[PDB]
């Protein structure tokens, strides 16, 4: 169960489109989960299943993707984005974490 | 609901030690308690699994023999014990609790030890 | 295909069949299994049982189900064909009456793992029977138990055991009326040997510290208030002759009234009670007032004084001796 | 209560209030007693050798007054 | 039956066997009361808030005599 | 799972046996995306009350229900609506006697939140969202 | 094989018939039997009866299914397929 | 829990005699009592079985009409008779109960009778 | 059915690796037993269904073998371990046992 993400950054600007092209070993499901984790402080919860947000959530970020390919797709960038970031699948019984993005 | 965990430790290597994880607002037998494993450089690693009342597991293929998950009812507080610590185990440790799923929601605030 | 999984499982071309045990001639079958309680409770007295809702997970091996085809390890079933692989024949032995729950589904799952062990859990809901002990029934710790047991198999063909970490499970907020249920359990071996053979069996151990919060205010101070209030009788004047004859006889019928209001739900056994014997002790007591005074009445002036200092003074300093007399013995 | 019926016949003779409040109640006792021995009893034509025990007894504070 | 009990203190001093029959008879009558009070109710530890009015009850009925 | 009851008789709180027997039927809906069709233009179509046993059923039961039971009464009571992509309308009549914990400090004054709770048995979360 | 024993035992192939009893055509069947109490009690007064939970075990000769392939002389089968085979009918009187 | 028994005895051929095994701790009619021979030279033997309550037993092939099996439940004890003792039967006695099948756990002390 | 061993007497030094092959008569199951009876006193269990252990013996005794061999095997051996061995089969009605070491 081997997860394989692009890279570690990204450089842009503030008000642009990016995406994180994650991907998993096999066809497990749309069990996606998106983990902004900023510094000195903890993992925060983005996106799960794929599509689906969190209480509290920015609303400004979107998930999609199925099959193979998976997206965390970012059309709006703020100042307070500068984050790390984490794609997992959890549709097994290893929770195996995806590379690993900082913006 | 929030978790709250004790103070950070030091330790040698070879050694073994226990992170505990005190539960404020429920029951924390009824709800699952996850670990994961932030070693600085590398990223988060999830350790296990153990609902409080059974204490029943399923450590990861890495992780083999590698914690001990026991619990606390008297005063809802989870341990994780470890053991054989290595150059590799300096890392940055989470009680967390997520409830719709195998993701995670809830947290406690991070724990840092280095070998 | 999915639908070719169950093909290679179950089915026609699989030539699978149900109605043999697991690790067929050679070993028996041990099965590691706990609990999952539900509703625990309504502990009747004379009824003598108490209706728990449980689930039942157990766990074995089937080794003739290995498969290499889809490579998950756990993987859940259809909760209906359970009927189409072998089973266990586990019963309760005090059961007294259960069944199944069928509701929108057979509530019934079936988990396989990848080598051959299974997974499984049902839902019944009991009225297990358990033999109580009621010496001292307001301060009684009552094992109620179940007993599962194989029927249609020997131990040279199944064995019951518990699990080896967290044998029992209790879900939470589980609180009920007169009783706790205490959190440390034994988990021992019965065993039943009958005419047929050797039957194994595995049982549990609920210790019931009962609540004695009810029958105090219920029934303790309905029989403190009327020992007591036996004790103006002796108090008033002597000229009271159709006045104290009223007292007496109305609270000895009032706690028969309290001894009568006293045994509703309780069942009829042949040994005593301690609950019982405090009723009649104080029915004694509120018996104790008249004849005091019909041993008044041969003798009625200063004389009758004498036998009514022993009673206006001694008297009522006669009742905490037998109070703390009565928490002493049967609080264990 | 058939020993109860015992102390009516030791009271002072002026006592005639009170002499009458303790057998008509105790013989109410006993009718409450038999009404409070019959709850799970059956319906039965023949008699009994428990109830016979409670009509003796009912005739006996019965027999005070 | 609380008031009930408030007309033990008015009448004469000289009415010794009748202020008797009055106090005991009505604190059994609230005892019919809160044996009549307890018929479909559950058996539970804790104290409740209808039990308490009928116990106070009890004591008033109680303080008379 | 969007889902709902359609009560029917609520109420017979009883004391000392602590339940309350309540009628509902049981609206609840999902996708079936397997079972799409061209053939027929109808978009709502209601279809044999006693088919559904031969169609794949969500799990659901009650925690403290304490005895339940189908209504077999001249027909299953078990009504089946398909769409016309795949959505199934579905609706059945329980019975149930749910037991809840009530807490009665102040029992002629109490508000006693009695509930029930829907659960999923044979599957996962990792499979059935109610 | 064991799913071929009861191929031979029931079944298609065997050509049993459950519907018929134990030496038919000729002498009765006896029945050594005894029941295995295990909840005796609860004698009501005005119901006039008692709930009782007991085995019962009977014992039987059914000639008819000899068998010389496995050489196991107690053998255990499975506890549904008993519908497939011939049964007494006993009942209780004042069930 | 261990059963008991009484003192051995000496007898001489073709006569017949009972073992008896008293039981302590419990009721005999619970469990199995089984029985072994040992005569000294070969080795132990299986005789017989029987459930006191009931009395039922499965005899040995070779020990067909050697043993008979009464029991005393005034005092929980278990009885083995036996008949036409020959120069074959010295050995030594055991009233065991094995529970979890059957094999043998629980005994009591051993008994020589020499014919 | 009859337990076939292979010999009367096993004696070597102090600490040493012996194996006791019994044979049954058929293929019974994995129901094989192991008694070990010290003089003057009563025999005792060792094994039971040919992997398990009574309760109070530490160590240093397993059983293994399955079909038609089955074995006990005692790798470390002490001062007290030189006692009368007995195998066992009990998938059967006739509790019979073996040679005798
Ligand atoms: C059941 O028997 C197997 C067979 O060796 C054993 O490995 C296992 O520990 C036993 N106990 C269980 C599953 O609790
Ligand atoms: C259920 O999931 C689907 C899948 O995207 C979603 O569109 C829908 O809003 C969800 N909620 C419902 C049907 O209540
Ligand atoms: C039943 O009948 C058979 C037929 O001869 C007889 O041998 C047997 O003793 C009878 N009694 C039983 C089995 O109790």
């Amino acid at each position: 169960i081997v997860m394989t993400q692009s890279h570690k950054f990204m450089s842009t600007s503030v008000g642009d489109r990016v995406s994180i092209t994650c991907k998993a070993s096999q066809d497990v499901s749309t069990a996606v989960a998106w983990y902004q984790q900023k510094p000195g402080q903890s993992p925060k919860l983005l996106i799960y299943w794929a599509s689906t947000r969190h209480t509290g959530v920015p609303g400004r970020f979107t998930g999609s993707g199925s099959g193979t390919d998976y997206t965390l797709t970012i059309s709006s960038v703020q100042a307070e984005d500068l984050s790390l970031y984490y794609c997992q699948q959890h549709y097994s019984t290893p929770r195996t974490f995806g590379g690993g993005t900082k913006l | 609901v929030q978790l709250q965990q004790s103070g950070a430790e030091l330790m040698k290597p070879g050694a073994a030690v226990k992170i505990s994880c005190k539960a404020t607002g429920h029951t924390i037998s009824r709800y699952w308690i996850d670990w994961l494993k932030q070693r600085p450089g590398h990223g988060l690693e999830w350790i296990g699994e153990i609902l409080p009342g059974s204490g029943s597991t399923n450590y990861n293929e890495k992780f083999k023999g590698k914690a001990t998950f026991t619990a606390e009812k008297s005063s809802n507080t989870a341990y994780m014990q470890l053991s054989s610590l290595t150059s590799e185990d300096s890392a940055v440790y989470y009680c967390a609790m997520g409830v719709r799923g195998n993701y995670f929601d809830y947290w406690g605030q991070g724990t840092t030890l280095t070998v | 295909s999915p639908s070719d999984f169950l093909d290679k499982l179950m089915g026609r071309t699989s030539g699978y069949d149900a109605r043999i045990r697991p690790n067929f001639k050679g070993p028996p079958v041990n099965v590691s299994c706990n609990i999952f309680i539900n509703s625990f409770g309504s502990i009747a007295e004379t009824t003598m049982d108490y209706r728990v809702n449980i689930f039942l997970r157990q766990q074995w091996n089937d080794p003739r189900l290995a498969y290499n085809e889809y490579p998950d390890d756990s993987l859940d079933l259809d909760p209906s064909m359970l009927d189409s692989i072998w089973k266990p024949d586990l019963f309760f032995a005090n059961e007294k009456g259960a069944h199944f729950h069928e509701i929108t589904t057979d509530n019934k799952l079936l988990r396989i793992s990848r080598n051959g062990n299974v997974l499984y859990s049902i839902r019944i809901t009991l009225t297990l029977a358990c033999p109580m002990d009621l010496k001292n029934f307001p301060m009684d710790v009552q094992t109620c138990i179940m007993q599962l047991e194989s029927f249609g198999y020997t131990m040279n063909d199944l064995i019951f055991e518990w699990q080896e970490q967290g044998a029992v499970q209790v879900a939470d907020g589980l609180t009920l009326p007169q009783f706790i249920l205490k959190e440390e359990k034994d988990l021992r071996y019965c065993t039943k040997h009958y005419n047929t053979g050797k039957f194994t069996c595995i049982e549990a151990r609920f210790h019931l510290e009962r609540q004695m919060g009810y029958y105090l205010i219920q029934m303790y101070i309905p029989s403190l208030l009327i020992v007591i209030l036996s004790w103006i009788s002796f108090w008033i004047n002597m000229d009271a002759a159709p006045a104290r004859v009223g007292l007496g006889i109305t609270t000895v019928l009032t706690m028969t009234t309290q001894s009568s209001g006293s045994r509703a739900s309780l069942p009829k056994v042949s040994y005593v009670k301690a609950i019982d014997i405090w009723m009649a002790v104080c029915l004694l007591f509120v018996f104790s007032a008249l004849l005091e005074y019909a041993a008044v009445n041969f003798v009625s002036i200063q004389r009758a004084k004498k036998i009514d200092k022993i009673s206006r003074i001694g008297f009522p300093m006669a009742f905490l001796i037998f109070n703390m007399f009565y928490w002493i013995i049967y609080k264990i």
